RNA sequence: GGACGCGACCGAAAUGGUGAAGGACGGGUCCAGUGCGAAACACGCACUGUUGAGUAGAGUGUGAGCUCCGUAACUGGUCGCGUC
C-alpha cells in the first residue's frame, strides 16, 4: 500500500515574528525519513529539513523540524518576510515517494477595500464573435471575495472566470480578475452590463456597470 | 556550484513521446541518486521516477509505470527522462533533483533544477489576440484610472507582458493564465494610473509569445466614445 | 619386602571408523534491522538479533565434543612368573 501525507493546514495567514507549525501525519511507519521544502511561486523547491529534524546545511535556524511517531512538524520560530511561502513534507521510507499537499503561508495585513472596474469588449474582439467582458477588483486585502455577474439585471452563471494575483511584495494585497465570456450575438441582444462585488473592507457591496452602446 | 538544468520541454499531442534532459554541473550524477518530481499547474509536487547509483535500479510512481524510462548517462554527466504514450494528465512542470549525500542530507533533495514545462494536448500551437482594456471615460476608482490588456486565445504557455518596454512597473498585475473550455489560455495585464494624464501619456503592453514567433505592441487609449 | 626383566589385565595421550544432538560446543553461510563506503535495492564493511535459520545438512568444514566399534605411544596402575 502506498504511504499517505497528510498535510495541514493547506494554508495559514500569520504575521512576520509570529511562531508558525505545519504538520504532516503518515499513514503508516515512516522512520525519520521525512524532508521538508520551502517553494515560492515560479521557483524550484528547496530543502530546509532532511531525516525529520536535521537542518540542511546553510539554513536559518529558526526553522526546525521534529517526529511524533508517525506524526512530522516543521516549526518557523518567528517568521521574517522572506519565509512567506508554500511548504511542503516528502517521505522517502519507502518507493514510491509521496509528498503532502502543502501549505501556503501567507502574510496578513490591514483591511484593504478593492478598487474595482469594468471594461467592456473591444470592438475589434467584438467583430471576431465574441465579447470578453473585465471586472477588476484592485489591491484588497482578505483574498476572500464575490463577484457576480448581472446583464440586464439577470444573474450569470458559469460564463465567468477568475484569475488572482500571488499577495503583492509591497503591500500584501491581492488583485483579482472576473472574465465574462459571450457570443457577439447574446452580447449585443443586451444593454446593461453589471458587475457586483462584495468584500469585507467596503461599507457596502460595490457595483460597476456600462451600457452597451454608450461607450 | 551545484546546479541541475532541465530541458527538452515542449507541446505533444497525447500519445507522443518526449525526452527531457536534465545536465549537471559542480558534482558527477555517478555518485547520487537521481530523481524527476512534477508538478502541474496550480497543484501539489508529484514524484515520477528514480535511478540509484552503481546499481542502475530506476523506480517509477505507479502513474507513469510503463510509459516511462529514467537513465543516466555519465559521459555527458547527464540524466534523462523518456516519456511515451503521454497523456493530458502529464502535464506539468518537470523538475529533476539530486538526492544529496546520505552523511549531510539523509535521503533528502538537496539541489533541484529551474524545471521545464511540458504540455500534452490536442489543441495546436497558436499566438494569442490581444485587446485593449480601455480606462473609463469615467472618473476614478480608489483615486486612480485602470487600464490594460486583454491576451486571449494562445497556445501553449508561456506568454510574458510588460509596458512601455519596461520602463512602466508600477501599479501592473499581470494575471496567471486560465486554461478556457476551448483548451486555449487567456489572461489580462492591467495597470493603475492618472486618470488626468489619460490624453497625454502613452501606455502600451508588449506581449510576447515565443512558441508561436508571436510578438504584439498594443497602445492601449481611451475610446472615442 | 625392594629392584630389574618378561607377560597379561586395566588405564591412556594419539588415531581410524560410526550416529545422534541446533544454536547453551563452535565457525561458516543465509535472513532481518541499524550505521557506514559519494551507496534506500544490488555489492562490501561494522554493530545488533536465534521468542531469526536443517542436526535428512541446502558447507571447498557437517570442524570440535560426545554416543558406539577398533589401532595405540606410555612417563601409568595391578597381578603372575623368572632373577638378584
Ligand atoms: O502519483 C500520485 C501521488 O502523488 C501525490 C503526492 O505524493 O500527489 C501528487 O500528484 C497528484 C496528481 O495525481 C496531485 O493531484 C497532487 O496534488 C500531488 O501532490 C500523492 O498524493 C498521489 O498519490
Ligand atoms: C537452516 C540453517 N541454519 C543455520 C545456522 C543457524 C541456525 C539457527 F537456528 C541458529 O540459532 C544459529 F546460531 C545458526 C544454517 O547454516 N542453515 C543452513
Ligand atoms: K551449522
Ligand atoms: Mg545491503
Amino acid at each position: 500500500s502506498d504511504i499517505q501525507m497528510t498535510q495541514s493546514p493547506s494554508s495559514l495567514s500569520a504575521s512576520v515574528g509570529d511562531r508558525v507549525t505545519i504538520t504532516c501525519r503518515a499513514s503508516q511507519s515512516v522512520s525519520s525519513a521525512v524532508a521538508w521544502y520551502q517553494q515560492k511561486p515560479g521557483k524550484a523547491p528547496k530543502l530546509l529539513i532532511y531525516s525529520a529534524s536535521s537542518l540542511y546545511s546553510g539554513v536559518p535556524s529558526r526553522f526546525s523540524g521534529s517526529r511524533s511517531g508517525t506524526d512530522f512538524t516543521l516549526t518557523i520560530s518567528s517568521l521574517q518576510p522572506e519565509d512567506f511561502a508554500t511548504y511542503y513534507c516528502q517521505q522517502s521510507y519507502s518507493f514510491p515517494s509521496t509528498f503532502g499537499q502543502g501549505t501556503k503561508v501567507e502574510i496578513k495585513r490591514t483591511v484593504a477595500a478593492p478598487s474595482v472596474f469594468i471594461f467592456p469588449p473591444s470592438d475589434e474582439q467584438l467583430k471576431s464573435g465574441t465579447a470578453s467582458v473585465v471586472c477588476l477588483l484592485n489591491n484588497f486585502y482578505p483574498r476572500e471575495a464575490k463577484v457576480q455577474w448581472k446583464v440586464d439585471n439577470a444573474l450569470q452563471s458559469g460564463n465567468s472566470q477568475e484569475s488572482v494575483t500571488e499577495q503583492d511584495s509591497k503591500d500584501s494585497t491581492y488583485s483579482l480578475s472576473s472574465t465574462l465570456t459571450l457570443s457577439k450575438a447574446d452580447y449585443e441582444k443586451h444593454k446593461v452590463y453589471a458587475c457586483e462585488v462584495t468584500h469585507q473592507g467596503l461599507s457596502s457591496p460595490v457595483t460597476k456597470s456600462f451600457n452597451r452602446g454608450e461607450c | 556550484e551545484v546546479q541541475l538544468v532541465e530541458s527538452g520541454g515542449g507541446l505533444v499531442q497525447p500519445g507522443g513521446s518526449l525526452r527531457l534532459s536534465c545536465a549537471a554541473s559542480g558534482f558527477y550524477i555517478s555518485y547520487s541518486s537521481i530523481h524527476w518530481v512534477r508538478q502541474a499547474p496550480g497543484k501539489g509536487l508529484e514524484w515520477v521516477a528514480s535511478i540509484s547509483p552503481y546499481s542502475g535500479s530506476t523506480y517509477y510512481a505507479d502513474s507513469v509505470k510503463g510509459r516511462f524510462t529514467i537513465s543516466a548517462d555519465t559521459s555527458k554527466n547527464t540524466a534523462y527522462l523518456q516519456m511515451n504514450s503521454l497523456r493530458a494528465e502529464d502535464t506539468a512542470v518537470y523538475y529533476c533533483a539530486r538526492q544529496g549525500y546520505r552523511r549531510r542530507s539523509g535521503r533528502g533533495f538537496d539541489y533541484w533544477g529551474q524545471g521545464t514545462l511540458v504540455t500534452v494536448s490536442s489543441a495546436s500551437t497558436k499566438g494569442p489576440s490581444v485587446f485593449p482594456l480601455a480606462p473609463s471615460s469615467k472618473s476614478t476608482s480608489g483615486g486612480t484610472a485602470a487600464l490594460g490588456c486583454l491576451v486571449k486565445d494562445y497556445f501553449p504557455e508561456p506568454v510574458t507582458v510588460s509596458w512601455n518596454s519596461g520602463a512602466l512597473t508600477s501599479g501592473v498585475h499581470t494575471f496567471p493564465a486560465v486554461l478556457q473550455s476551448s483548451g486555449l489560455y487567456s489572461l489580462s495585464s492591467v495597470v493603475t494610473v492618472p486618470s488626468s494624464s489619460l490624453g497625454t501619456q502613452t501606455y502600451i503592453c508588449n506581449v510576447n509569445h515565443k512558441p508561436s514567433n508571436t510578438k504584439v505592441d498594443k497602445k492601449v487609449e481611451p475610446k472615442s466614445c
